[PDB]
């Protein structure tokens, strides 16, 4: 029996569906157990190579906390007295023994203090960045729809060779709609694995999806990504925090 | 000192929307305020010009260094150098020369050196998009 | 058990248009039949897992979107592909005996 | 490998001890409590007779609005004698 | 798209082939080299080139000019001043049109601001809303608006289109609750009062040719007929219509929503509204 | 000189070890989480800068602020050193004004 995925969400009239197959991980011959419509707004989106690169960086830099520090002249040590007078030794005039000329004195500009590069993307940009690494993993045939991540076994040798013969990347990041729910089976396959790596839907970012060579998503995943992500699209200017209760955002 | 009651219909009508809601369904148009939904189906021309979240032509002006004045097309889906074929048609005889544009085909937008925001709506409009 | 990996390699079958009309007819019957809409879902995932099945070659997700007509399926089967590693395809182009190629990988 | 769990909110109301003296002062007061039963509900287990001013409270309130926010009577009356001088 | 197949075609979209628009990063100017070295950009041997200049403002000695400049009172009681963000009768017919405000309710601002018709920022001294006559020539909408000022042709276009438009008054406290209810409710805190105007806003409130909400109702077919001859229209009976008990509902002026009063505590977390019944506290919550 | 004459020890990265597969998981935990986490509440750091950024300034008043009354004697006198001349440094100093 097919297993056939229709878009819940309208889809603009002008727009068609983009359609991909739906494969199951039970067997490595099974790389057609179905159809599913993906939201042309999600998956067919202009190739945003721009933006994905903007939030790559945002994603690398806004945690990075640079630890970096140096001791300026004032807090070298010592170095409190003149070392000689102005005039009479014949000598350059001197303050301290540690100003940033002396071996041993202070950094002139140095790094200060553990540093932040914190900054936020407007969520509409970070979700555009998400829809693009998402069309672009489907227009370059990286990504791959799962009807369910349930293996027939937790051997890891079996999932290398399932991705080896259906010529996935060296790298593959499977993604499953919530934590708790994810098989038992995938998760012990995956938990010894280095370049295949199973997330969570609400773990999905463009810097490990383009870090991976392939995606493989699970069609709940596909249809919460989608709505996730449609509504960014059609969405109020927010009153405050969407933490905060709303008519009709759960 | 304590009293529970269910009016809670007065805050859930309090309770704000997050997703903007589609407009209704007028029996006359164009609507008193100007505005007109797109026409069904859409047209068939090689570009598409996406209407913004809150159902309006996305024709905007903007100004750089205070004298730039222009005109942006932004949610412009298919032929770009179509529409901008087509806008240089509908705007020449207005100016009396052929603007001068950009297209940024990347972005998806067309900038078009002057105020013509209004007359671009209206064109748009009667395109149907 | 893992199948060995499947060669890439795809040549159209010369009775390419016959299968693909039997196909079509064993699925959905008109005339023009290469015009036959796939806007169906369910006739859509038929008649390609079928095609895919019997040429060991099947539609790229990238494509799967353009496949609107019979026509659409049968210009991209006829399009032959191989899997020839750039070294073969350098090697095995007459190359003129003063050029000598070697790969160390 | 298999991502950690992924973060979450900590279900329910933070009651955080009071003994402790590294608890912020402002997790220990009323108002912490009023948050948290408007936050969760009854589960936050706060008696919502503590949400209305105790009598002390409402008296002080009480000689608040007679100091500062005077009725509508006594407001149209300095209208009136304000207007009755400028004439 | 053509842009897809050209990507299929293209090779695999990575980490190293990632590229920011161009002309997005300026690049960085730094003094090193002749170009930008020696001198690095701050000239010759001066009080600049030392980087003490005075500050600014400072003329070298000559008195400044913004010090011979008078004082004027010109920006004095500024944050005392009441602010009202203006609501043209554009703005409110298109939002209506566009179904973001809800004619066959009563509008208020609490509608205005989830509707997102109007951002009201009480911390800024903003005191509500202030009909504004903007496009009265082409309003055709019969709604029952509360604002907080009304000119007298906003109010005549209302009218005339058998609406009703009332002039209502809110502290800053209560102003900030209507426009952000939610976050209120969370605050855990039963419902204030709606403080009356101060003294000199009250003959504004109590006037009934503003439609004030502390006005005598009975004055108000005197002025709606006044306003209907001033501007040449027909006064609709509003009594006929079959909306008239909307268009009649207006809040207490002690009222801050429409079906809630003070003291009232919302538990959004159940779906409750608990309501004192100690005499004391419904004495002051009435009062 | 002061050019090594041997080639320095070979440097090898697992570019596959867990933080660098991992790396960037729940960025998007605000907008595919219904908003219950902000994104900066992932930032593991200093208490002064977890969310927040500014000029050195900046950084030593807050820093000052939140953890200045747990600072150690000598550090909390380096750093109001640092505040006050770093106070005159952006507000008499400059070629701009
Ligand atoms: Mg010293
Ligand atoms: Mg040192
Ligand atoms: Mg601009
Ligand atoms: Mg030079
Ligand atoms: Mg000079
Ligand atoms: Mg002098």
């Amino acid at each position: 029996e097919p297993v056939l995925r229709k878009v819940e969400l309208p889809v603009p009239t002008h727009r068609r569906p983009v359609q991909a197959w739906v494969e199951s991980l039970r067997g490595f011959e099974q790389e057609r157990v179905g159809l599913a419509d993906l939201h042309p707004d999600v998956f067919a989106t202009a190739p945003r190579l721009d933006i994905l690169h903007q939030v790559a960086m945002w994603q690398k830099n806004f945690k990075r906390i640079s630890y970096a520090k140096t001791k300026t002249r004032a807090e070298v040590r010592g170095g409190g007295r003149k070392p000689w007078p102005q005039k009479g030794t014949g000598r350059a005039r001197h303050g301290s023994i540690r100003s940033p000329l002396w071996r041993g004195g202070g950094v002139a500009h140095g790094p200060r203090g553990p540093t932040s590069y914190y900054y936020m993307l407007p969520m509409k940009v970070r979700a555009l960045g998400l829809k693009v690494a998402l069309t672009v993993k489907l227009a370059q045939d990286d990504l791959h729809i799962m009807d369910s991540l349930e293996l027939p076994t937790g051997d890891p040798q079996y999932l290398t060779e399932l991705a080896h013969y259906r010529r996935w990347g060296d790298s593959v990041l499977l993604v499953d709609l919530t934590h708790e729910e994810m098989p038992q089976s995938i998760v012990e396959a995956t938990s010894r694995l280095k370049t295949f790596n199973l997330i969570p839907a609400v773990g999905l970012n463009v810097h490990s999806m383009l870090k991976h060579q392939t995606l493989v998503l699970t069609l709940p995943t596909v249809a919460f990504l989608e709505d996730k992500l449609l509504w960014q699209d059609s969405r109020y200017r927010p009153l405050y925090p969407f933490s905060l209760p709303y008519s009709d955002f759960p | 000192f304590v009293e529970s009651v269910d009016e809670y219909q007065f805050v859930e009508r309090l309770l704000p929307a997050t997703r903007i809601p589609d407009p209704p369904k007028h029996e006359h148009y164009p609507t008193p305020s100007g505005w007109q939904p797109p026409r069904d189906p859409p047209p068939n021309l090689p570009y598409f010009v996406r209407r913004s979240r809150m159902h309006n032509i996305p024709v905007y002006k903007d100004i750089t260094h205070g004298n730039r004045q222009m005109t942006v097309i932004r949610k412009v889906e298919g032929d770009i150098w179509a529409l901008q074929k087509d806008v240089e048609d509908f705007l020449s005889p207005l100016l009396g020369k052929t603007p001068v544009t950009q297209v940024n085909e990347v972005t998806g937008t067309l900038r078009i050196k002057g105020y013509f925001d209004q007359e671009l709506k209206a064109w748009l409009l009667e395109k149907g998009f | 058990v893992c199948p060995p990996l499947r060669s890439r390699a795809y040549t159209p079958p010369e009775d390419l248009q016959s299968r693909l009309e039997s196909y079509v007819k064993e699925v959905f019957l008109p005339s023009n039949w290469q015009d036959i809409s796939l806007e169906d879902s369910r006739l859509k995932f038929n008649l390609l897992a079928h095609l895919a099945d019997d040429l060991g070659h099947v539609v790229p997700n990238s494509r799967l979107h353009q496949m609107c007509r019979v026509r659409d399926v049968l210009d991209f089967y006829n399009v032959p592909i191989q899997d020839r590693s750039k070294f073969d395809e350098l090697s095995a182009s007459n190359l003129p005996p003063n050029l000598k190629i070697t790969w160390s990988y | 490998y298999r991502a950690r769990p992924p973060p979450r909110r900590r279900p329910g109301p933070r009651w955080p001890d009071p003994e402790d003296l590294l608890t912020p002062r402002w997790q220990l007061g009323p108002r912490y409590a009023a948050k948290q039963f408007a936050r969760y509900g009854a589960a936050s287990g706060v008696v919502p007779g503590s949400l209305w001013p105790s009598p002390e409270q409402l008296r002080e309130l009480e000689a608040e609005e007679r100091e500062w926010y005077p009725s509508l009577a006594t407001m149209q009356e300095s209208l009136r004698v304000k207007q009755l001088a400028e004439e | 798209a053509r842009a897809l197949d050209l990507l299929r075609g293209l090779p695999r979209v990575s980490l190293a082939n990632l590229k920011p628009n161009p002309g997005s990063k300026k690049p960085e100017r730094r003094p090193r080299g002749r170009r930008r070295g020696r001198k690095c950009g701050r000239g010759h041997k001066g009080e600049r080139q030392r980087g003490t200049r005075p500050r600014l403002g400072f003329e070298g000695g000559q008195t400044p000019f913004y010090i011979r400049i008078p004082k004027y009172g010109f920006n004095e009681g500024h944050s005392f001043r009441r602010q009202y963000k203006p609501l043209s009768l554009n703005r409110l017919q298109y939002l209506i049109d566009l179904g973001r405000v809800d004619p066959s309710q009563p509008i208020d601002l609490t509608q205005l601001v989830n509707g997102r018709g109007v951002t009201i920022q009480p911390l800024k001294r903003d005191y509500g809303v202030q009909l504004v006559e903007e496009g009265a020539d082409t309003f055709t909408a019969k709604v029952n608006i509360e604002v907080q000022l009304a000119s007298e042709l906003a109010i005549a276009a209302i009218e005339k289109n058998g609406g009703v438009v009332t002039t209502a008054f809110y502290d800053p406290r209560s102003l900030d609750i209507v426009c952000k209810p939610v976050p209120f409710f969370l605050r855990g805190q039963p419902i204030p009062k709606r403080m009356l105007p101060p003294e000199e806003l009250v003959p504004y409130y109590t006037d009934a040719k503003n439609r004030g909400y502390l006005a005598d109702p009975a004055k108000f077919p005197e002025a709606r007929l006044e306003l209907a001859r001033k501007y040449g229209y027909i006064l609709p009976d509003i009594t006929k219509d079959e909306l008239f008990k909307m268009l009649c509902t207006r809040k207490d002026p002690r009222q801050i929503f429409f079906g809630l009063a003070p003291g009232w505590v919302v538990n959004m977390a159940d779906k409750k509204i608990l309501k004192p019944t100690d005499e004391n506290l419904l004495k002051y919550y009435t009062s | 000189i002061g050019i090594r004459l041997t080639l320095p020890p070979p440097k090898v990265v697992d570019r596959w070890n867990e933080k660098r597969a991992m790396f960037g998981v729940y960025d998007n935990i605000g907008i595919l989480g219904n908003f219950e986490k902000h994104p900066k509440e992932l930032i593991r750091g200093p208490i002064w800068l977890r969310g927040w950024k500014g000029n050195e300034l900046q950084r030593c008043i807050r820093k000052r602020k939140m953890v200045g009354s747990r600072m150690f004697a000598d550090d909390l006198h380096n750093l109001n050193k640092r505040i006050r001349y770093l106070y005159k440094h952006f507000n008499r100093h400059g070629k701009f004004r």
